């Protein structure tokens, strides 16, 4: 809206820019303003709309994290009442994260996904719409939860299917998706056993793949399968 | 919490 | 305004909860809404109003920083020209820092500073409002430059006046006053002799002070010495 | 840069 009159470059340039001064509200404006053009996005443009909104909304979550255990803590026996305010913040910061995940959801809608015929751009932009899918998720206390869930878990699994046929298996989008599909069945979807199989899985079939690759590509692979390691440490 | 990216 | 509905406790309560989830645009907005009450602010109070926009303007001063820097080097010999993006955006930056700056001026203005009789809160309100010129003057370019300088320098001055006369050479708002004041001549009235020299005699007349107090209040004391003392070997 | 509080 706000950002109609500026050029798509300008825009792209203003997103680098913020991100070099940790400006990551202005940098998702600023990405959505180039969404908006109606353009496809290059690979370096998807990572500059993923790293814009994954800060902007990791700060909510982190933030909602705080407020809701206090909340809870509120709720215990034996706590003196306090009225409202801490539900009520914590509503307001729920409300924008919220916000921010349909901002999200509605530019991969209109119309990233549609648009987006290689398996490296379909599987990103599907990625994320099971990521901020899952972000809603991890508010949601009402009759949208299970609708929510499996909203999060129809989008990742499409993303695998078509990673598993059109990407190797050390691919980075790939090990990304398998993660954090990984962490929506352990922390969302209460299947601690197929997070585990899955990063078990993801792991193996990389590591047998890493004799195929540049210096510059196994470090990429290898960094993300540390990820997947440090999980499966945490959940055995 | 468990990581992502 | 838009906090004009809320209680006043209420919006203290949340502005805590805000500094808690380290949201502190919101803690800042919530402390403007409270000062706007029109009842004059407690010392738990006053940290809350400082706290919340020192945070606010830390991360914008940091950004302009990055964004000038990027700027300057822009305007070297052997360069490639890049277009008005850089200079808009840094624009952009510095234009929402300055409205920052008025906001809290105009908080120091309307009515804080004129209600504050008591040494303690005139004098954390004066800093305040040289500390908000500084910050305003660390951007300035034009022929308000040396007015905006000497609005820091004038309500320094009167801070530092009264608390000398008023509080003991250990109290912390006598201390961090002078600590920034001294910065003020350094970073910004081009006198370095004259930071060196408050430093150093702030440093050794609280030293002088320090067999007076608690073991509380001899921390706080101590602590702001350190960074008297860290500016000092900065600059020698 | 310099400390202030
Ligand atoms: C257009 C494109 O190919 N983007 C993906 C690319 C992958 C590598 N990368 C990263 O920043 C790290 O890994 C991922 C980030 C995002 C996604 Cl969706 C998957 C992987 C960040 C984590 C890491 F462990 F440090 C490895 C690189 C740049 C973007
Ligand atoms: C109402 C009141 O008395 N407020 C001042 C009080 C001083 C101590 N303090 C701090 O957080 C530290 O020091 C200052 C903060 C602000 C000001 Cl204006 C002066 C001193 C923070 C720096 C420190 F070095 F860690 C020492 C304490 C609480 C507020
Ligand atoms: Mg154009
Ligand atoms: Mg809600
Ligand atoms: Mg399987
Ligand atoms: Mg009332
Ligand atoms: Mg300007
Ligand atoms: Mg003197």
């Amino acid at each position: 809206g706000a950002m109609g009159s500026m050029e798509r470059a300008s825009l792209i340039q203003k997103a680098k820019l913020a991100e070099q001064a940790e400006r990551y509200e202005d940098m998702a404006a600023f990405m959505k303003g180039a969404v908006e053009k109606g353009e496809e996005l290059s690979c370096e443009e998807r990572n500059l709309l993923s790293v814009a909104y994954k800060n902007v909304v990791g700060g909510q979550r982190a933030a909602w994290r705080v407020l809701s255990s206090i909340e809870q803590k509120s709720n215990e026996e034996g706590s003196e009442e306090k009225g409202p305010e801490v539900r009520e913040y914590r509503e307001k910061v729920e409300t924008e994260l919220q916000g921010v995940c349909d901002t999200v959801l509605g530019l991969l809608d209109s119309h990233l996904i549609k648009e987006a015929g290689d398996a490296e751009s379909r599987v990103f932009y599907l990625k994320m719409k099971g990521d901020y899918y899952r972000y809603l998720a991890e508010v949601a206390t009402g009759d949208d939860k299970k609708r929510i869930i499996d909203s999060a878990r129809s989008a990742y699994q499409e993303a695998m299917d078509i990673s598993k046929k059109e990407m190797p298996p050390t691919n980075p989008i790939r090990l990304g998706l398998a993660l954090n599909f990984s962490v929506f069945h352990y922390e969302i979807a209460n299947s601690p056993e197929e997070a585990i199989s899955l990063a078990k899985t993801t792991f193996d079939e990389a590591m047998a793949d890493l004799h195929t690759l540049s210096e510059d590509s196994y470090k990429d692979s290898t960094l993300i399968m540390q990820l997947l390691r440090d999980n499966l440490t945490l959940w055995t | 919490f468990p990581a992502t990216v």
